[PDB]
């Protein structure tokens, strides 16, 4: 006999009372059976192999299973150490942070001038110009790789996310006022379909959906290109009127230069004119990523050069 | 036709549950089971108890790993398994019950029992309505579906049969199948499911296969609301031209009842008449087939979709009215055996749909 | 060719800023950076709408893997793990390279759940309700019966009898008990047939209130439309929806008279809305007995004058062009869209007579155990009484105000199968056109426009003069800012064409 | 100090972040260049040029130096925390035949990229006297150079999922969850 085996239920109740009358009030107004089968279900084995401190990391600064000191609260990941600790493998003993045994165990404030001075003769014979700094990464606590604060700096289009990770500029019923500019009241047209395609609140079928393409704000329909919904949580949505600026040529690999900052970014214009092997960083109109100025008309003929030269070779 | 048809169940899959809001109840093949018994198709079936399968039987796709930390998995030792919850994917999304082996057992063997009864001749119609976990993919579970029993049954069936189809009609694109099967050649995966910032985020028109399976998988990527008429006018054809291109000696369907209308967590518009359409089609073709229930939340419509089409496999058409089963109460207002669609707008369009048709052709050009 | 090609290229795309994207496509062909594939897809997806520049670049150019993108491949040190059961054609078969895991499929941002009304989720919570008592009992039961089965043997499937037990005894007892019977079964049968009848009890009463919480609820979950159908025909039936409509149709056909076209295939519905305005009219406290009078005799006229139909058979149940402004084609829209819901409605009729009329009642439990006669009590069933007369009673009762919204949706909904939403809002619809009919003849321009027509219409014999000094005397009582309609009428066969012209005319 | 990394440099390090920090992709290890012979061949392309015999040392001294330091650091702050799960891997790897681990003998090339580029945020939490910082700079500029010259054997461009030769490879699901999850 067991009085605590009523304890809850999906009802709210310890399924045994009843319909909890607030509840009645609340939602009310005012051939043969199965016994059969198991005379029945023939047992099949006819199978073929039937024959057989804190609440982040010290050193990634994120969240997750922690083993902090007693003497630091700093808590430190399992992978986030040095060495990686398997948690089935756990030390079962006093842990102290790198920092936290160097300030616990070696802390000589008087004498450690001499352990620094030891160490630096140590290595004079070989290296003296690193000896100051492998006696320092012993006092530091194991850390995540993070970029210096200006290898970033130097590309406008790169920023940094929540938990360091890289981000750049591509990161972001019947309803008619999708339709209209919102900005200027006109209709939005449809590169394909040269349409906007409203339809009628009476007959929404006859509506067909527009995105107007995040880049370059041209407006496509859902139906023109394929494509079975729209993009909310994802990249912003490009419009297939772009440049790749990624080529597998056949193989091999071309990518388009990364956008530098003003003032390291150096322009030339070249005084030919008539045929430059320059890669696709362009400009219509340290010198590793200088931008060069295309002259558009002088596509005109680089271009028809090109393809007369291939209709030349295989023409014989 | 008349086709013989082999049905397996077993009594005990309906005593495992999952968690108390979870969205999947095996129950529903109870309430299934009790539909077709009490509408007298037993004497239309032959009824077979399935033996559960066993750890080197599911090793055959799963690794050794994934199948030991299954198999000692419980509530009650959980936290003794850190590491191996968070490779698996056993956390949240697919949770620990008491019977999670058990019922990855009886499923899996049910599996192989009717790919095994198809290959031996026993039957050309089988039906395992406790299978249909096509999401887990041989090293973790998703999708609320830990093992894979569709792979272990096309395994089964490739020993007798040289091509195999797999058709999954589920708004969930068929994940872990397409996987399996994404470079053979002898297994042809078509799913018809919603795409879009949908779960399983992937089945795009333009995942035909590598190497070898070039142009051997089949993605369907469908918008919100499609109607019995729509699905079935882009079922239909594709179907057909399958069947005429690629000629397998063999055909899994996974019947879930995601699809129909009301559930809990689909967003189509398929009614009783027009999920089981899809299943009467590809009967109608005469090659050996198979049946999985896979999707499926509301489990009073998706077991009267299970009868409907248990019935409709035995060339038999089941009446309105209901027999009266155990669970009477669940079928609300008219007790009929039927499933009525909403009136929510179908976004699905006629170009949309035939850009769709004609990818799929011209993938399916260099099939035949 | 070639120049006045590219000239002709700037021209079709008509940006600059996507002009500067070809520009800079084309040099990194011109480079040797880009094949001849992608450089044709992107002059198709650029001018291939064009047919006649796209086809020459085609044939003056000598134009004459497919890896997934949701698909990874993994290194070859990363894929051999032992499988047991995988055998040579078990490893031939399968695929171990590429690997989806949707994660990576849904650029770490998730995904979005479909949106489902509160009915929906009260079923869904009767739903689990009754999954966690039905399993409960079921499990228990079978418990019971292997207990049974184990006395029965005792008197001379690992887990689920433990998990009862287990849940029956709370106490932390349960697994010393477990323990003594692997080694007192009756007690625990007794316990356990003792709790699945509490069970049974408290499932049989949940059984009855979660019953009646489900009639009162699920025809309203699948009226998906129908919930909201009342807020977006009060926002979507303005002026500027049906200007804005009409503008695009003219603007996508600019971009290449018959803008609008509406067909009338009945003549009886006329009447239907005839008999919906007086009955609005009279019940109205916000006109005269005059303007009231007034009301219903212009709009008599109107109609008889447009349709011709008739004079007094309305009282008792050649192309003709017009040239309207904003008031009179918003009048004209108006009753259009009741017309065409009214149409819409009638057309069908005859499945849901039959349907409501061979509606089978299930005998097993329905007509013996619960009966549900709580819109039959109020005797909205559609019992006989024909669909689109008894809708165009209940429409009119809910006109005078003694039928309420609720039970009107509701009975729509039992009686269309959430097929008739339209029909939710049919009274403002009406007082909507009945202000617009008041609107129109209050006013000193469109009286005399609306005169103007009478006298053209009556005409009913011109030269093609008409046309053109109808317009003009439209125009005279007409502003310089404000838009025509020229809403053409072909009596012959009841079709109504209407052409927006904004400013056409000057 | 005013360290004048060049600025493809720069990009190829911003392009190492956003493969492993974003793509989930780690160095191929280990390396077919790993820092030994790559900075054995700078000494040797350098220091037989150089006729000063202080001058042709000290560039063996700071060899030495960035092959030490490198070997002591690899595992403290040059590497991610997805790149930890495969630190740990090779450590245990390491340990299951007795060989302590050289992670000079690994990683190379790009991780010694990543290794000079905090090194005047290194020294400056130090007591390193300013007449030797000029100099530390200067070797370090030179080096660099000297890489700048020599960039199309070290940074190649390859698709892992075109070529298993790829510097970096696609990381599993599990791997990832792994990595990333505790
Ligand atoms: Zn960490
Ligand atoms: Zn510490
Ligand atoms: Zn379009
Ligand atoms: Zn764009
Ligand atoms: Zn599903």
């Amino acid at each position: 006999t067991i009085s605590e085996d009523s304890k809850v239920s999906v009802t709210g109740l310890p399924l045994n009372k009843g319909p909890s009358e607030k509840i009645k009030r609340e939602s009310l107004w005012n051939d043969l059976k199965t016994f059969l089968t198991e005379n029945m279900t023939e047992e099949s084995n006819i199978r073929s192999t039937i024959g057989w401190n804190e609440d982040f990391c010290s050193a990634c600064n994120q969240s997750g299973s922690f083993l902090c000191c007693d003497t630091c609260p700093k808590s430190f990941h399992f992978l986030c150490l040095d060495p990686p600790i398997d948690p089935n493998n756990l030390p079962k003993g006093d842990w102290h942070c790198n920092e936290c045994k160097f300030k616990i165990f070696i802390n000589n404030s008087m004498a450690t001038l001499k352990k620094i001075e030891s160490n630096f003769i140590k290595q004079n014979n070989n290296v003296k110009i690193f000896a100051k700094l492998l006696f320092n990464i012993d006092s530091h606590n194991p850390k995540q790789f993070q970029l210096p604060n200006y290898i970033k700096e130097t590309f406008p289009a790169v920023k940094t996310g929540s938990r360091g990770q890289y981000s750049d500029e591509n990161d972001k019923s019947y309803n008619p006022d999708t339709h209209i500019d919102s900005n200027s009241g006109k209709f939005l047209i449809c590169y394909k379909c040269n349409q906007t395609r409203l339809g009628s609140w009476s007959h929404p079928e006859n509506s067909r959906l527009i995105m107007t393409c995040d880049y370059c704000q041209t407006p496509w329909h859902l139906d023109c290109v394929p494509r079975a919904s729209f993009k909310n949580l994802g990249s912003k949505w490009k419009c297939p009127l772009h440049s790749p600026t990624k080529v597998y040529k056949k193989y091999k690999v071309w990518k388009k230069q990364r956008l530098i900052n003003k003032k390291n970014q150096l322009y030339y214009e070249p005084l030919q004119k008539i045929g430059y092997q320059n890669n696709g960083n362009i400009q219509i109109i340290n010198q590793d990523f200088k931008i060069t100025q295309i002259d558009e008309n002088s596509i005109k003929y680089d271009f028809f050069d090109k393809i007369y030269k291939s209709k030349m070779v295989q023409k014989r | 036709d008349k086709r013989r048809v082999a049905y397996f169940y077993d009594a005990d899959v309906g005593n495992y549950a999952y968690g108390a809001g979870h969205p999947m109840k095996p129950h529903r093949i109870r309430m299934a089971h009790s539909l077709i018994m009490n509408y007298g198709l037993y004497k239309k079936m032959e009824i077979y108890r399935a033996k559960p399968a066993t750890k080197q039987e599911m090793c055959q796709f799963h690794t050794d790993e994934y199948i030991d930390f299954l198999s000692r998995v419980t509530p009650d030792n959980l936290e003794m398994f850190k590491r191996e919850s968070v490779k698996f994917n056993v956390g949240d999304d697919c949770p620990v019950f008491d019977g999670l082996y058990e019922y990855c057992s009886i499923s899996g063997g049910g599996s192989m029992e009717g790919a095994a009864r198809l290959n031996r001749g026993k039957c050309d119609v089988a039906v395992n309505y406790a299978g249909g976990l096509h999401h887990a993919k041989k090293s973790e579970a998703s999708g609320f579906c830990y093992l894979n029993d569709i792979v272990l049954g096309i395994i089964e069936l490739l020993r007798y049969h040289p091509r195999v189809l797999y058709i999954d009609i589920d708004v969930h694109h068929g994940d872990g199948v397409e996987e399996a099967f994404y470079t053979t050649d002898r297994v042809m995966t078509c799913s018809f499911h919603k795409y879009g910032e949908f779960f399983p985020g992937t089945g795009e028109l333009r995942d035909i296969g590598v190497g070898a399976g070039k142009n051997y998988a089949v993605n369907v990527p469908l918008r919100d609301g499609i109607d019995d008429a729509t699905y079935r006018s882009v079922f239909e054809p594709v179907i057909k031209k399958i069947m005429e291109w690629y000629q397998p000696s063999a055909v899994v369907l996974q019947c879930g009842g995601d699809s129909l209308s009301g559930d809990r967590l689909g967003c189509f518009n398929l009614s009783m008449e027009g999920h089981a359409n899809c299943v009467n089609y590809v009967k109608s073709f005469g090659i050996p087939m198979m049946v999985v229930g896979g999707g499926g939340y509301t489990m009073r419509n998706v077991a009267r979709t299970w009868c409907f089409e248990t019935g409709l496999l035995n060339n038999v058409v089941l009446d309105k009215d209901l027999p009266y089963n155990e669970y009477y109460e669940y079928y609300g207002p008219d007790y009929k055996l039927s499933v009525r669609p909403s009136n929510m707008f179908n976004v699905n369009t006629p170009e949309y749909l035939d850009k769709v048709m004609t990818n799929i052709f011209a993938n399916l050009e260099n099939t035949k | 060719e070639e120049v006045t090609f590219f000239e002709k290229a700037k021209r079709y795309i008509g940006n600059k800023h996507l002009y500067t994207e070809f520009l800079k496509i084309l040099n990194l062909y011109s480079q040797d950076i880009l094949d001849l594939d992608d450089l044709v897809e992107k002059v198709d997806f650029y001018l291939g709408s064009n047919k006649e520049l796209f086809t020459w670049f085609k044939n003056f150019v000598g134009y004459q893997e497919a890896f997934g993108p949701s698909y990874k491949r993994l290194p070859k040190s990363d894929t051999f793990m032992p499988c047991s059961g995988r055998d040579d054609m078990c490893w031939e078969v399968l695929n171990d390279e590429w690997v989806g895991h949707p994660v990576w499929a849904s650029e770490d941002s998730g995904f979005i759940a479909h949106r489902k009304n509160q009915y929906e989720e009260t079923l869904f919570k009767i739903e689990e309700e009754r999954h966690e008592y039905d399993f409960y009992i079921e499990s228990n039961l079978r418990t019971i019966q292997c207990l049974e089965t184990i006395v029965n043997k005792i008197e001379n499937s690992m887990t689920i009898y433990k998990k009862v037990i287990r849940k029956v005894y709370d106490k932390e007892r349960g697994f010393e008990i477990i323990d003594a019977l692997h080694e007192t079964a009756p007690v625990v049968l007794k316990r356990l047939k003792q709790k699945d009848e509490e069970w049974r009890r408290a499932q049989r009463e949940w059984n009855k209130v979660w019953r009646e919480l489900e009639q009162k609820v699920f025809f309203k979950s699948l009226d998906h439309l129908g919930l909201t159908f009342k807020q977006a025909d009060k926002k979507l039936l303005t002026t500027k929806q049906l200007i804005s409509e009409i503008s695009s149709i003219k603007v996508d056909q600019t971009n290449k008279k018959s803008q609008l076209d509406f067909d009338f295939p009945d003549k009886n519905i006329f009447y239907d809305i005839l008999c919906l305005a007086d009955t609005f009219i009279t019940h109205t406290t916000a006109y005269s007995n005059p303007d009231k009078e007034r009301l219903k005799d212009l709009l008599k006229y109107f109609i008889s004058l447009f349709f011709s139909i008739s004079f007094e058979k309305i009282e008792e149940s050649s192309i003709f062009n017009l040239f309207a402004n904003t008031n009179i084609y918003i009048f004209f829209r108006h009753w259009t869209t009741i017309y065409e819901r009214l149409l819409e409605i009638k057309q069908m009729n005859e499945r849901v007579t039959k349907e409501i009329n061979t509606r089978s009642t299930v005998t097993f439990a329905k007509d013996l155990d619960l009966l549900s006669s709580q819109l039959s009590e109020m005797g909205l069933d559609f019992v006989g009484e024909d669909a689109y007369k008894q809708v165009l009673r209940l429409s009119r009762r809910l006109i005078n105000g003694d039928l309420e919204h609720q039970w009107f949706e509701e009975s729509l909904r039992q009686a269309y199968n959430n097929k008739a939403f339209k029909l939710y809002t049919i009274d403002k619809v009406t007082q909507s056109l009945v202000k617009h009919a008041h609107t129109l003849m209050t006013d000193a321009k469109t009286a005399e426009i609306m005169a103007l027509f009478v006298k053209d219409r009556n005409a009913s014999t011109t030269s093609a003069k008409d046309q053109i000094i109808y317009r003009l005397q439209v125009r005279s009582h007409m502003s310089n800012t404000e838009n025509m309609f020229r809403i053409e009428f072909d009596k012959r066969t009841l079709h109504v064409s209407i052409q927006y012209i904004a400013l056409d005319d000057l | 100090i005013s360290l004048q990394i060049p600025i493809k440099l720069k990009s190829v390090l911003v392009d190492d972040w956003e493969y492993v920090t974003k793509d989930k992709k780690i160095c191929r290890l280990p390396a077919d260049v790993t820092v030994e012979m790559v900075l054995n061949k700078y000494e040797h392309e350098v220091s037989q040029e150089l006729e000063s015999p202080g001058s042709q040392s000290q560039l063996s001294e700071y060899c030495a130096g960035l092959k030490l330091y490198f070997d002591k650091c690899l595992g403290n702050m040059l590497l991610y925390r997805l790149e930890r799960l495969q630190y740990d891997e090779l450590l245990k790897k390491s340990s299951k035949d007795q060989k302590p681990l050289v992670p000079i003998r690994i990683y190379g090339a790009i991780h010694l990229l990543r290794l000079i580029s905090v090194l005047p945020e290194l020294i400056s939490s130090t007591t390193m006297d300013l007449q030797s910082c000029q100099l530390l700079i200067k070797q370090t500029e030179d080096f660099l150079v000297w890489l700048l010259m020599h960039v199309d054997e070290y940074f190649n461009d390859k698709d892992p999922n075109r070529s298993d030769d790829a510097l970096y490879v696609n990381t599993s699901s599990q791997y990832e969850g792994v990595a990333l999850g505790m």
